[PDB]
């Protein structure tokens, strides 16, 4: 595997930092009574090695012991939607914002089942199975109120770790009964100093200016800046001080796209962003992502008093694309008003 | 059972107590009449509320179809095949046709 | 004169009389004939009386989409090869004691009548030598009623002595299902064959056909070969649609306008009426905007957005297929039909927003454009929904958002018209500004009259794909992230394998080619060549 | 087999919940009768009406008896009121027998807690309305709820209302450190005011926090900065820093700051608390306080719908930068 | 001993009685007179014809042999799993003798109210009995049909009446009854119906028992619905800016007890054939819109009604 997966600390003493949070983590769980987790921050922040770091520190080591399971589960409107599950001897681990307006379904569902399993299943180990829910702040309001109410009813039976990015969406009542874990970005020296400290089980010796352009280029984002990190070891065997670090491929697409918006305002311009922003979507880039890009590149592109309009009306049709199920629609909507904004703006 | 409304008074809120305001705004009340028109003496007219018309049209509908489709030519049968191969050059024609006509 | 369906009529007697799913139908048949030729070796060995490097399962199992033609493949290469099948459908009571103790010896035991007319395939019911094959049609439809049906056909794994096959439309149905079988995916056929074939069978019935109004068509119902056959049936017996004579060479008229009658454009539409027509020439009457509600009415009940998705057609803008008061009037013809460009697009986003839609999207599975949805199989029992449902706000807000839509879209082409018609002005000017108002069209939207989709979808699809097995292989599986997983493992896989190419391409050490093996990633190489391609 | 200490340390008894004067003193004459009328519990959160109810019902059941023959359940279910009212007609069609050792009968009704009562529609308060006057004698309920206004006419004229107040911050800063002298802490008093401080009158709220604390640092003293990222809150110094970078002018800077916010793991709807928090307790002009006010709405409105923290934020920094520069 | 409703006296009993959808009832038509008709679907809005339609096609092609070749379904029968694999299988290969051409008929109406595994048990049932039997199902909402049952049917769409059929029918109803009538009630009767000739013909026949003479005022006193004069007078204020009288309107149906879905779908039809500019129009329409997806989203007041109204004022004092 990459070294974003084969030296992934296991341990919560291995955790290189954050180490006073470490420390709080691993007498979370001497106390006996885990509750449920809300670990939320920025994406790669650390949040799923921390996960994996307690789950290791509950049970033995046979959370590691992974596999791969496929339940099919019938709506009340009665049709059968199936959805995947990694889980062990110990946990579950699932995504259930997969299932759209559905995800209630397997919200239900799904902990009835691993309750009773729990209720089967004996090893005087631990009292309780922990379930992991990525992407709880996709869930719906329906979804988190049966989330709440299954987290009232199988407490005693199942443990609940809640893994977002924002907890905005994430409603009132489920913040009121989880213990919060916040785990912000590491800096730029913790990402320097965990590169080095991963590149030099390789047996190789990058330089500290190279690592410095990883951590400033990643945007404190560990993950990426091990990935940047894997590939710069692809490209050279040796570390060079002026090394180019490989620029991400959609964020290069989405920087073309924006200086075809910003050097040329007609409908046959409008178009080609169209079909470009379909090319973009067809690839499962997350709208959002799009729209925070193509922003951050049109801010880069527009004047002093301009950006705050172009700002507030990027974030009305984002909001507006959270709101509707054809998210092109607002990108180009946002994109239009956009072009002409600017054409009105260079006239005088 | 016998219902009862209790509010733990605090008479250092001064809020308790209120009294109706002095300010001009809200001590004159402006008067709605509630009056509205009758509905049975205005009427209504044809295509008012629809797309409804005077003239209705006639003979430009209702044409039965009562058709007599020509078994086609052979020579036509053979350029239509070849008009379809034009349209479609990867298609395999000359291997189905005819067994589409065995199985007619 | 004729009392059978064009399914049954037309109902491919050979395993060459398929369209599309070669490489399946070859695969299927080749099992079959090995079959037949194991049923004769052994019809020999009794004769002369009185298996790892073979490899041949005793179990097939067939998926695909509906209507594609694999129950059709099934009985064309049985016909062919002279089988016998013994059908299980869902439309008999198919419980386990039953299926073991009424067809258990159909396997088990010889054809008691081996010559005569016994080709024909009955079915199963309880209310030259011909090899016995069972067929599971439909093993996806599990009832309450067929209760052990799943053991039953484990005991037909087990102890069977002839061949089984299963026919399924459930393409999670492999994952659940325990046993040894020969898989069979039956992929969608594509469009212009399955076009050629229907322009066939039409032909056969002397009707001249476009390519064009089929594969609208097809393209409607999404390739479903036994659909299109059924309406091409109801829809040439019926008399055709319009008398329009076509001359081309590439002399009977040609009836192109059966997409339209499919949609139930005709039942609003008057004969001499033409939909693009009616769209692009200006409404004023009362009845047009009738006409005009009640057919986008009709689109928005299947949630299809008719305006949009052909927006370059029906626009009065120029259209290209992809390979100083001068200056003032110049830019203000731009200036406007952008900002009305821009309104329309505002429209259609507070429509999509802020209007209710008829049919909740992102019900069963979430919005478009991922793959992470899996699988929505159609309810497999007896008993209602039993869920609260307002049938007075789908009633209402159809019509509300296709007259909002409409006014829109009215609104918009008058705006853009009334800047068009001073173009004559700059072109008596020497300037030609129609270059920044043409739309550049894919060849894709381009060969239909009207498209439901103005996106990609095979392009799409094909993503989808590579996603999918990109993040299949066991060392990227237990990845937690999912988005993030395409966000950030995907583009430094896109790099690798591109960085990779390269090393290859500059005839470097073999040893770079074992890069993911060295890490031991199980990428396969198809899709290793596939990311190392581009990012498009 | 440890329970919370919201759980464990309230209140056993009626008399035993502190502040609450009348409320006490008609619970305990409907003790007395013996007969319990339908009750309409609202006020702020955390101040003592699930203890006060639940107390009611512990002293006059048995302690075996008293969570057999009561039923709490949530009204902001998603699925409606119709499996609510599947709930209380199968719980009003069960019966169980009720015996107490210590020389009382047990009451021939029984009791249905409805919490969050104010969540439900008026259609299904009025759906509900049916259920309770149907099954008056067997049956009774006792809503909590925070708004004695969101409940509907037929219902609030049956019941019997009652006025929970929040406690005083001495009062909150007392029970936390008799809570935290119980279970063996080492925390000083500062600890415990910024805690009922930083929960806002949430005695819930803050024994919530106190115990995950105590969970969190392992035995030893509870320091400011633990409270502070146990409940989510931003400290004061980046509320300065987004102001200060409004009131400069400068777009980039804002970006910065906001993008600081973002890297941090703060939460957007906890800026957009503290910002009008900030806003409406200060010396900005009316129109001023007006504009920001209304955006500072919009935009809570927009984050509850799930939009994007950074877009919202950089939105609302803007309209905040230009109103305050406005005066420039 | 009792007079039968218009909707039954005078239902059509031949495929050229049914007005409107002229395309799809002529290809039934051309297919009853032809015969070998296909498994077809018929979606469309309730009061269409297809029902009507179904039976026609099934009488012009059985004739004498309908008591016997003919097996009918509706959504008070059971129709479930097993029913399909008993009944409709054994009227599926029973022999019944028929001229050629013609096959036994099995017609499933509201097959909506069918379950989704008693459409999976049909599947087979419609693809191997099409020599002797076919299958002719009615529905509303086509998206309730599962699609291997689509997939093996002819789905056609009848979509809504157009007020001049309707206008047509009504004075063939009225010509044959010697009914006394105004314009005024014509209009008033179409517009309570909208695309729904059983509730025209049954508006028709409660206004002349009830009153016996066909104007506005009688028959909405029958309907009682919001009086599209109001809501027209309503609109007009709003168009004018006066926020007052419109919401004098507005209050005055709110107190008489109408829906606020009722109020919303009333103002939107007034609206759509409103006297205005297109502009002004699309402006009004979107705050319908808007203020109708809030309704049925669950905030419903009349609050939300006066805000409608003041956006409408707003539109037309906004360039
Ligand atoms: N590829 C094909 N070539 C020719 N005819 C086809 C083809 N596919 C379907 N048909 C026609 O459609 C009829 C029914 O198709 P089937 O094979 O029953 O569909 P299917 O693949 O079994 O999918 P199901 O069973 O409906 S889920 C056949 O009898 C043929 O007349
Ligand atoms: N007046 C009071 N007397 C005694 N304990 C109190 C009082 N007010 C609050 N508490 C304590 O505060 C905690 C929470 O109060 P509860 O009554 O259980 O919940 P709550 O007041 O209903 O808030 P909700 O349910 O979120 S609206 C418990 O530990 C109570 O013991
Ligand atoms: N197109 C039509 N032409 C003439 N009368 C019609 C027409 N449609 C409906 N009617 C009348 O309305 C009555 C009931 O209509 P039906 O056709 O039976 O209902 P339907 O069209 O099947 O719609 P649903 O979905 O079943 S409510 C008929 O008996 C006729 O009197
Ligand atoms: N303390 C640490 N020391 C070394 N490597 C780490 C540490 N924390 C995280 N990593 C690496 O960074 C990556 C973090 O990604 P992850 O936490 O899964 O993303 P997210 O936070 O979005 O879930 C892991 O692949 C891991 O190898
Ligand atoms: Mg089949
Ligand atoms: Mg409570
Ligand atoms: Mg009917």
């Amino acid at each position: 595997s990459l070294w974003v997966d084969k030296y992934r600390p296991c341990s919560l003493g291995r955790l290189d930092y954050h180490k006073e949070q470490a420390a709080q983590l691993r007498n979370l769980v001497q106390c006996g009574d885990f509750p449920h987790l809300l670990v939320y921050g920025p994406s790669g922040a650390g949040k799923k090695t921390r996960i994996m770091c307690i789950l290791r520190e509950l049970y033995g080591v046979g959370v590691e012991k992974l596999r791969i399971e496929h339940q099919t589960i019938t709506t009340p409107s009665k049709k059968k939607i199936e959805i995947s599950t990694i889980a062990s001897n110990y946990h579950l681990e699932v995504n259930p914002s997969d299932a759209g307006n559905s995800d209630r379904v397997v919200i239900q569902e799904m902990l009835k089942t691993v309750a009773q399993s729990q209720q089967l299943e004996t090893n005087s180990q631990r009292d309780f199975k922990v379930v992991l829910l990525t992407e709880v702040d996709k869930l719906t309001k329906d979804a988190q109120h049966a989330l709440r109410r299954t987290m009232e009813k199988y407490m005693s039976t199942c443990r609940l770790i809640l893994c977002c990015n924002s907890t905005s969406k994430v409603i009132p009542p489920i913040r009121s009964r989880c213990l919060a874990v916040r785990v912000p970005a590491p800096s730029i020296e913790d990402i320097c100093h965990v590169l080095s400290t991963v590149c030099k089980k390789e047996g190789l010796n990058l330089p500290s200016q190279l690592a410095h352009r990883l951590a400033e280029k990643s945007c404190r984002n560990l993950r990426k800046a091990l990935l940047m990190c894997e590939a710069c070891r692809v490209q050279q065997y040796p570390f060079t001080a002026d090394q180019e670090i490989p620029e991400t491929d959609w964020e290069v697409y989405l920087r073309e796209t924006a200086n075809a918006i910003v050097s040329q305002q007609t409908p046959q311009r409008l178009l080609e962003v169209r079909g470009r922003l379909y090319e973009l979507l067809t690839h499962c880039i997350p709208p959002e992502i799009i729209m925070k890009g193509l922003l951050s590149e049109l801010l880069h592109n527009c004047d002093g008093q301009l950006k705050g309009e172009v700002a507030q009306m990027a974030a009305y049709y984002e909001h507006r694309l959270q709101l509707g199920s054809k998210a092109i629609y607002h990108l180009e909507a946002f994109v239009a008003k956009f072009m002409a904004l600017y054409k009105k703006f260079m006239e005088d | 059972q016998r219902v009862v409304h209790v509010q733990q008074k605090d008479d250092g809120c001064c809020l308790w107590h209120l009294k109706p305001p002095s300010c001009p705004l809200l001590t004159k009340f402006k008067e709605l009449n509630t009056k509205v028109i009758d509905l049975s003496k205005c009427g209504i007219a044809l295509g008012e509320f629809s797309t409804l018309n005077s003239k209705l049209k006639s003979g430009n509908s209702a044409a039965v179809f009562m058709r007599t489709r020509k078994e086609f030519t052979e020579e036509v049968r053979n350029l239509l095949l070849e008009e379809i191969r034009w349209s479609n050059p990867e298609f395999s024609l000359k291997k189905y046709f005819p067994l589409l006509l065995k199985k007619q | 004169t004729e009392d059978m369906l064009w399914t049954e009529k037309y109902q491919p007697q050979t395993a060459s009389e398929l369209i599309g799913n070669e490489l399946a139908i070859k695969k299927l048949h080749s099992w079959l004939k090995d079959w037949k030729r194991r049923a004769e070796l052994e019809e020999r060995q009794n004769l002369k009386g009185k298996e790892e490097e073979s490899r041949l399962c005793n179990t097939v199992l067939i998926t695909g989409p509906t209507g594609v033609g694999k129950t059709a493949a099934v009985y064309a290469c049985a016909q062919e090869l002279g089988f016998k099948i013994f059908e299980v459908n869902a439309s008999s009571q198919r419980s386990g004691r039953q299926i073991l103790s009424q067809l258990k010896e159909a396997t088990q035991s010889h054809q008691v009548d081996k010559q005569g007319v016994n080709s024909q395939k009955p079915c199963f019911f309880n209310s030259k030598n011909a090899t016995s094959l069972i067929l599971f049609e439909e093993v996806d439809v599990i009832f309450d009623e067929d209760a052990g049906f799943l053991n039953a056909i484990k005991t037909f794994m087990a102890t069977t002595k002839r061949p089984v096959i299963l026919t399924t439309s459930d393409p999670t149905f492999s994952l659940m299902f325990d046993g040894c079988f020969e898989e069979i995916k039956f992929s969608t056929p594509s469009l212009l064959n399955v076009a050629s074939y229907l322009q066939m069978i039409c032909l056969t019935e002397n009707f001249r056909t476009d390519v064009k109004d089929f594969v609208t068509l097809l393209t409607a119902n999404t390739c479903d070969i036994r659909k299109s056959i059924l309406y091409l049936q109801f829809w040439i017996r019926s008399g055709g649609g319009v008398l329009e004579e076509r001359p081309l060479t590439l002399l009977p008229k040609c009836d192109s306008g059966c997409a339209e009658t499919l949609f139930g454009l005709k039942n609003i539409f008057s004969p001499s009426e033409d939909l693009f027509s009616f769209l692009k020439h200006k409404i004023t009457m009362k009845e047009e905007w009738h006409k005009f509600i009640q057919l986008l009415t009709e689109f928005q009940m299947r949630n299809v957005d008719f305006l949009y998705s052909n927006l370059e057609f029906i626009l009065p803008l120029p259209v290209d297929t992809i390979p100083t008061t001068a200056g003032k009037k110049c830019s203000a013809l731009v200036s406007h039909c952008l900002n009305s460009l821009s309104e329309f697009m505002d429209n259609m986003s507070f429509l999509d927003a802020l209007l209710t839609d008829v049919r909740e999207q992102n019900k069963y599975g979430r919005n478009d454009f991922s793959w992470t949805n899996g699988k929505v199989t159609s309810g497999l029992c007896d008993e209602f929904s039993l869920e609260s449902n307002d049938g007075w706000t789908s009633q209402s807000s159809g019509e509300l958002k296709a007259a909002a839509e409409a006014l829109s879209f009215t609104k918009c082409s008058s705006a853009i018209s009334k800047a068009l018609e001073t173009l004559n002005s700059c072109k008596k000017l020497g300037r030609d500004p129609t270059n920044d108002l043409t739309f550049y069209v894919s060849q894709k939207r381009n060969n239909v009259y009207f498209s439901q989709s103005a996106a990609n979808l095979d392009n799409a699809w094909k993503r989808i794909s590579v996603i999918k097995s990109v993040f299949s292989s066991r060392s990227l599986l237990y990845v937690g992230n999912r988005q993030a997983s395409i966000i950030e493992y995907l583009p430094t896989l896109r790099n690798i394998c591109k960085t990779e190419k390269l090393k290859e391409q500059g005839k470097s050490k073999r040893r770079f080619l074992h890069y993911f093996e060295g890490i031991h990633l199980d990428i396969p190489k198809e899709t290793v060549n596939t990311l190392a391609a581009d990012f498009p | 087999k440890p329970v919370p200490w919201v759980e464990k340390y309230r209140p056993k008894c009626v008399d035993e919940v502190a502040f609450q004067e009348e409320v006490v003193a008609v619970l305990k004459k409907s003790l007395e009768g013996a007969d319990l009328p339908n009750l309409l519990f609202y006020g702020p959160p955390g101040t003592g009406k699930t203890s006060t109810i639940l107390a009611a019902a512990r002293e006059l059941f048995g302690p075996e008896l008293f969570r057999l023959r009561v039923l709490e359940l949530n009204a902001s279910d998603e699925r409606g009121i119709q499996v609510v009212r599947e709930k209380v007609k199968n719980f009003a069609q069960l019966t169980v027998s009720g015996s107490r050792s210590d020389g009382k009968p047990c009451p021939p009704f029984k009791i249905v807690i409805l919490d969050e009562a104010d969540s439900m529609t008026s259609a299904a308060q009025a759906a509900l309305r049916r259920t309770m006057e149907k099954e008056s004698k067997t049956t009774r309920f006792c809503l909590i709820c925070n708004y004695v206004s969101r409940i509907i006419e037929p219902l609030t004229s049956r019941c019997s209302k009652f006025r929970f107040k929040p406690l005083s911050d001495k009062i909150q800063q007392q029970r936390l450190l008799d809570i935290a002298k119980k279970e063996n802490v080492k925390i000083s008093d500062e600890g415990i005011a910024y805690l009922v401080k930083v929960s806002e009158g949430d005695l819930r709220k803050a024994i919530t926090f106190l115990q995950s604390a105590t969970r969190l640092t392992g035995g030893k003293e509870i320091t400011e900065k633990v409270i502070t990222d146990i409940a989510g809150v931003i400290p004061a110094e980046k509320i300065d820093g987004v102001f200060a970078a409004c009131q400069s002018g400068s777009f980039d800077k804002l970006e910065a700051v906001v993008k600081d916010l973002i890297d941090e793991g703060h939460a957007a709807t906890q800026l957009v608390n503290q910002l009008h928090d900030v806003v409406v307790e200060n010396n900005l002009s009316d129109k001023q306080k007006s504009i920001i006010t209304e955006k500072l709405a919009e935009v809570d409105k927009c984050l509850a719908d799930g939009a994007d923290e950074h877009l919202q934020l950089i939105s609302l920094c803007a309209t905040v930068m230009q109103q305050l520069s406005q005066n420039c | 001993h009792y007079e039968l409703p218009w909707v039954e006296k005078y239902r059509p009993v031949k495929l050229n009685e049914i007005v409107g959808n002229e395309d799809t009832v002529s290809r039934l038509e051309v297919f009853a007179r032809e015969g070998n008709v296909p498994n077809i679907i018929i979606a469309g809005p309730p009061g269409t014809g297809k029902t009507t339609s179904i039976l026609c096609l099934a009488r012009a092609l059985l004739g004498p042999a309908l008591k016997d070749a003919m097996l009918e379904l509706n959504a008070s029968n059971d129709r479930g799993i097993d029913v399909v694999r008993n009944k409709i299988k054994m009227f599926a290969q029973q022999k019944v003798t028929l001229p050629k051409g013609r096959h036994k008929i099995i017609i499933l109406d509201e097959a909506d109210s069918m379950t989704d595994g008693a459409q999976q048990a049909l599947r087979r049932t419609m693809e191997i009995y099409s020599k002797t039997t076919r299958f002719a199902l009615a529905c509303n909402a086509s998206d309730k049909i599962i699609e291997p049952i689509q997939s093996r049917c002819a789905v056609l769409r009848y979509t809504k009446l157009t007020d001049a059929q309707i206008l047509t029918r009504l004075m063939n109803v009225i010509e044959k009854e010697r009914v006394p009538y105004t314009d005024d009630g014509l209009e008033a009767i179409i517009f309570t119906a909208q695309g729904d000739m059983r509730q025209a013909l049954n508006n028709l026949q409660s206004t002349f028992s009830g009153f016996g003479f066909i104007n506005s005022e009688n028959v909405f006193k029958v309907c009682d619905e919001p009086h599209p004069l109001l809501v027209k007078e309503m609109i007009q204020h709003c168009v004018n800016a006066n926020i007052d009288e419109a919401y004098k309107i507005l209050a005055h149906l709110w107190h008489l007890g109408y829906s606020p879905e009722d109020i919303i779908g009333n103002i939107f039809r007034v609206c759509k054939t409103f006297q205005m500019a297109e502009y002004l129009k699309l402006e009004f329409i979107k705050e319908i819109g808007y203020t109708h997806m809030k309704i049925a989203e669950g905030v419903n007041s009349l609050l939300q009604m006066a805000g409608l109204l003041a956006r409408l004022c707003q539109k037309t004092m906004a360039p």
